[PDB]
């Protein structure tokens, strides 16, 4: 995933 | 509140 | 980041839904929606995925994160607000 | 957003800016009332950060946005960063926001407010628009 | 640390624990003074954010923990949250760490410090041991 | 997480080679080490990577992010203190 | 990727 | 700074 952010 | 006074168009 | 303000409808998913792309990350108080062909991005976090109900817009999530790479079919996840608002009404009161 | 579309200026009155001291956007946030700014708590915002509110373009300088300082940030104690659970931080406005066409208040849910799968909400910000 | 070991109790001083308020530890960090403490800027911390020294055993209530307050964050304004970059915050204590066996500080590098690829380093903390 | 601290030596890595795992995410002011068998996790971010020169152990990385599962092949990314340590001098000198 | 965190 | 009174064991 990632953060956004 | 929610109810701006400049409506979003979409 | 752009300059001027954008904006995209998306679709609300059911977290059971959500967890086909996203597994066990997804916790109760998260809020799919989106892997509509949009999506939400990095400098978003913190924004407001509002639903209109009776007129109004209401608060439903806050931009929190997804995808690495913001793609289009995958779906964003937001915190769930119904879960939060009781914490946010105790907050607003006491301060 | 990716895909998105530009918004009509001032037509998510809600929606704000957090900036560092730099003048760099790094995170939006929407105004509850006049001193509630409500954001993601990973968004990690403190004092020295500021809210701007009126705004559309961040490229103008012949905007009336207004610059709000943050007197103190609350970050909801059940916040997991490990899992990013419980996403959410309360920011009390040391200055109290002036609403008007342009700046207003985002409704709050009940807590048994339910939001079918299916249904169509928006989002907003100026988050990247290409990966 | 996924696949690391335990480590000596107190062989790494500097090392410190932050804890929410609800006891929750969320983040690793280190003293490099008696009023400083290092930690990444992700880590968001706020003011009602505790800083634990002299600790090992989260478990144990027979440790001579230091439970410090943190009196104000200083976010690196270089800070890129949107790529993670420059992430470091430096946190002031407003009650100083008392150093001892199990509390002291960690060297910072010269800005010219090189530190060549291959060389064998370490990393210590409380996250997940496997995920 | 677990409760009594955890330790690992790991070896440190060029941003070139780390650019094959991670490409344009590593910036200057990132450093890597790991894909050795070994991996910092999530609970672990803020924390410390030292190396010893002199004698002393030197704060030459801050955790910071990586591989979501923690994979003990791929490397860890660490704030590069070197590039950092002005603005922590300018920072203590003034407050 | 993943935030450490 | 940076030599802990109890020694690290690797
Ligand atoms: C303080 C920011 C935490 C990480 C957001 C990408
Ligand atoms: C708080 C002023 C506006 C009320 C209606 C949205
Ligand atoms: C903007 C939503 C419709 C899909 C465009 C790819
Ligand atoms: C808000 C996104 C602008 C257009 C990107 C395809
Ligand atoms: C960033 C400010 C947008 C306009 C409404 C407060
Ligand atoms: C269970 C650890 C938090 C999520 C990391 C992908
Ligand atoms: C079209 C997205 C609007 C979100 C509320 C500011
Ligand atoms: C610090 C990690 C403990 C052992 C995990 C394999
Ligand atoms: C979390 C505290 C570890 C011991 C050195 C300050
Ligand atoms: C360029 C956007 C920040 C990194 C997201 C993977
Ligand atoms: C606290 C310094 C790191 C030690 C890892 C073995
Ligand atoms: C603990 C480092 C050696 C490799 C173990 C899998
Ligand atoms: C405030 C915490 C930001 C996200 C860390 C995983
Ligand atoms: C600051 C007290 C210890 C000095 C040597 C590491």
């Amino acid at each position: 995933p990632g953060a956004y952010d | 509140c929610g109810v701006p006074a400049i409506q979003p168009v979409l | 980041t752009p300059d001027r303000l954008q904006q995209a409808s998306l679709p609300l998913l059911s977290n059971t839904n959500c967890k086909k792309y996203w597994g066990t990350k997804i916790k109760d108080a998260m809020i799919c929606a989106g892997a509509s062909g949009v999506s939400s991005c990095m400098g978003d976090s913190g924004g407001p995925l509002v639903c209109k109900k009776n007129g109004a817009w209401t608060l439903v999530g806050i931009v929190s994160w997804g995808s690495s790479t913001c793609s289009t079919s995958t779906p964003g996840v937001y915190a769930r607000v119904t879960a939060l608002v009781n914490w946010v009404q105790q907050t607003l009161a006491a301060n | 957003i990716v895909n998105g579309e530009e918004a009509v200026p001032g037509s998510w009155p809600w929606q704000v800016s957090l900036q560092d001291k730099t003048g760099f956007h790094f995170c939006g946030g929407s105004l509850i009332n006049e001193n509630w700014v409500v954001t993601a708590a990973h968004c990690g915002v403190t004092t020295s950060d500021v809210v701007v509110a009126g705004e559309f373009d961040q490229g103008s300088s012949s905007e009336k946005i207004q610059k709000l300082k943050i007197a103190k940030v609350f970050k909801n104690s059940k916040y997991n960063s490990l899992t990013i659970n419980n996403d959410i931080t309360l920011l009390k406005l040391s200055t109290a926001a002036s609403f008007s066409q342009t700046v207003s208040a985002v409704c709050l849910p009940s807590a048994s407010d339910d939001f079918a799968a299916g249904t169509t909400c928006v989002t907003t910000g100026w988050g990247l628009t290409r990966y």
